[PDB]
């Protein structure tokens, strides 16, 4: 697998999203800002900040056809941007009505609602209603126990998957009226109205990621005790065909994509990508897609000069620290696609907490 | 300081500024020393008189081997009646003073020495019967054993100068003996004062100070001391040893060797409490060793450019 560095940001990256032609970029710095990323070339310049949160923000998403961006932060608010005609961008502050702070958002794949998981032990599902011109939330909050540490869409615009601090996957239809058309039946259910749960899917450690497969029908999902596990639902009130758990050697995913339904890419602490493969019968881990996993007399310049005394003062010798081998020198936060049709991930995006964003190619 | 002065500062510091001052102030000063000891100094009566009054625990001891004759034959006619509370008082009157600047200073060095002074007499007991032994011992050899044997007990002074340390000292015919029997109460002084203690007795077995007096060291009692009242085996008592030969209290050392010897446990106690001084900046420099450990996380990044109170800098 090939990677590129597209940039290096100043401040930590736990979320980005580029915009549907990849032209622009939106990223969280560690700060209550949002920096907008424009490219420059080959290279990538700050286009603008958004400031619009009080503390820090947490998780920001970039709509596709609709080409809107939803942030999210401690200040337990969500702001939505909006493109106008002369180029800049109109933000709304959205009523979350949450108790503690915001922690993931994703925008459902119809784009005509979001979901916000909380540490208020709640998800706010927020729409649009034209009567009013607000953006208004419902709270799914039924079997939901602790903060809600990821979110994802189904492919049908109903049901939402989350990862939760209690060591459990849900899934849960967030299906809302005059806004979503009925939902055709599924694995999951066919009675399928707000807050009804699907699953409640045990983990070993925290459920940092979840994701569903490209066609809906299996959740893999990640847990802090570094393992992958794939669910395979058989029919409502009825246990899966197969739960099938993956423990991996390395330290934690905190980040997980289906490349197709046979394969998932995931990363987190281990500080690199790797590849799962496996069908029902049964799943492994297959590639580590970083080279790096494997850890693998002239003029000199001024700042050679006076950093190898500065490093010599401060530091026990002139010798500069050694990067990690793998490509990331930190955690790698969030994962994304990038190219490809939908079920088929040709390339995919992360972002980590030493501020590179990198491209990986399959 | 690596060694202590002998004499009250506070006292010889005042003494040199009232014997020399044209227009005397009066005081009225209680100054405190070593070992439970304390002073009066004040203008009772007139500005022109000085009264220095001196308290201490062990000074009905300290009588009972020929105090007041060493104090009488040191201060003279300044000595005066003893005031309230205090076990010995001098007075000098400032227009009463010898004609010198020498004089004066050696006066007010004097009365400055007089803690010293007045513990000196037990001393000065031992080192002029030991001359006495001494001679009796070259008159006779072979009866010098016996001698020295009933000297032991019956020309021995025991003083119990402070609640945790006996000075016990006697005279044979070619030294005198003195036994400290010493303690520290505080944990931690008697934690480093067990290192003191020790190496003070392997420094004596080294060549570089041969010429020293004879130290011993136990923690039961010397043999000649074990019966004397107040000395115990088990109650923690550490027992150094000193034995002085005709050479460390010849006519020319007399007095430094009895000076220096009673500020033995008090040179001790002061360098156990310096000592942690030295261990804290041995402490700080590897504190900052283990920075340097730690700033190898900090990943590199220039800071900008600020003037000295901090204002940012605009050039280069």
């Amino acid at each position: 697998a090939t990677s590129q560095v597209l940039h290096i940001l100043p401040k930590p990256s736990y979320e980005h999203a580029f915009n549907s032609q990849r032209t622009e970029f939106v990223t969280t710095t560690a700060t209550n800002q949002v920096e907008l990323y424009e490219q420059d070339g080959n290279g990538w310049k700050h286009a603008r900040t958004f400031s619009d949160h009080d503390k820090i923000v947490t998780c920001v998403d970039w709509a596709p056809k609709s080409n809107r961006i939803v942030t999210c932060s401690q200040d337990r608010n969500a702001y939505v941007y909006e493109k106008r005609p002369d180029g800049t961008w109109k933000q709304t502050l959205v009523l979350l009505r949450l108790n503690r702070a915001a922690t993931f958002v994703r925008w459902s794949p119809n784009e005509d609602k979001f979901a916000v998981g909380s540490g208020a032990r709640v998800i706010s599902v927020c729409y649009f209603e034209q009567e009013n011109d607000w953006w208004v939330s419902k709270h799914l909050k039924r079997p939901l126990r602790s903060t809600i540490l990821s979110l994802d869409w189904h492919p049908n615009n109903v049901l939402l998957a989350a990862g939760c601090a209690d060591r459990k996957a849900y899934v849960l239809s967030a299906y809302v009226r005059d806004v979503d058309a009925k939902p055709e039946a599924s694995v999951w259910g066919s009675r399928l109205p707000f807050n009804t749960v699907c699953a409640e899917y045990p983990s070993g450690g925290w459920v940092h990621a979840v994701g569903f497969s490209p066609s809906g029908n299996a959740l893999a999902y990640a847990g802090h005790d570094s393992s992958v596990t794939i669910a395979y639902p058989s029919a409502p009130e009825q246990p899966p065909r197969a739960l099938i758990t993956v423990k991996l050697s390395q330290l934690p995913l905190r980040s997980l994509l289906w490349a197709n339904e046979s394969a998932i890419v995931a990363a987190g602490y281990n500080y690199s990508p790797i590849l799962l493969q496996g069908n029902e019968s049964g799943w492994a881990h297959t590639r580590d897609l970083d080279a790096g996993t494997s850890k693998t007399e002239g003029p000199v310049s001024f700042t050679a000069l006076r950093s190898t005394f500065r490093n010599m003062d401060l530091k026990g010798s002139s010798q500069s620290i050694s990067s990690l081998p793998t490509v990331h020198q930190n955690m790698i936060a969030t994962l994304r696609p990038y190219a490809g049709t939908p079920g088929n991930i040709t390339a995919f995006t992360s972002s980590g907490t030493d501020g590179r964003v990198v491209l990986w190619t399959l | 300081m690596l060694s202590l002065d002998y004499n009250n500062i506070f006292i010889y510091e005042l003494l040199t500024e009232r014997f020399s001052s044209e227009n005397p102030s009066s005081i009225d000063q209680v100054v405190t020393d070593f070992d439970g000891v304390t002073f009066h100094i004040s203008t009772p009566e007139e500005k022109t008189k000085i009264l220095i009054s001196l308290s201490m625990k062990c000074y009905p001891e300290l009588v009972n081997y020929g105090t007041l004759d060493l104090l009488k034959q040191i201060y003279g006619a300044y000595v005066h009646e003893p005031e309230m509370g205090y076990n010995f008082s001098i007075l000098i009157d400032l227009q009463q003073l010898p004609a010198t600047d020498e004089e004066k200073e050696q006066l007010a060095m004097s009365i400055s020495m007089l803690k010293r002074n007045v513990l000196a007499a037990p001393f000065h007991r031992a080192f002029t019967k030991q001359a006495e032994l001494a001679d009796l011992a070259r008159k006779d050899p072979e009866n010098a054993p016996m001698l020295d044997k009933q000297a032991t007990s019956q020309e021995l002074m025991a003083i119990h100068y402070r609640d945790e340390e006996t000075i016990v000292l006697w005279p044979e015919h070619d030294r005198v003996t003195v036994v400290f029997s010493t303690k520290f109460r505080e944990e931690t002084d008697r934690i480093f004062g067990k290192v003191f203690l020790q190496e003070f007795v392997d420094a004596r077995r080294r060549p570089a100070i041969q010429t020293a007096p004879q130290v011993l060291f136990s923690y039961d009692p010397p043999l000649e001391i074990r019966d004397i009242q107040g000395i115990q085996k088990g109650d923690d008592f550490g027992f150094v040893t000193f034995v002085l030969f005709e050479r460390h209290f010849t006519p020319q050392n007399r007095e430094d060797c009895i000076s220096h010897i009673q500020v033995f446990r008090n040179t001790l106690h002061f360098h156990i409490k310096a000592s942690k001084a030295y261990m804290h900046q041995r402490m700080r420099k590897r504190v900052a060793d283990f920075q340097k450990v730690l700033n190898r996380a900090k990943p590199d990044v220039e800071l900008e450019r600020k003037t000295a109170t901090g204002r940012s800098f605009v050039r280069a």
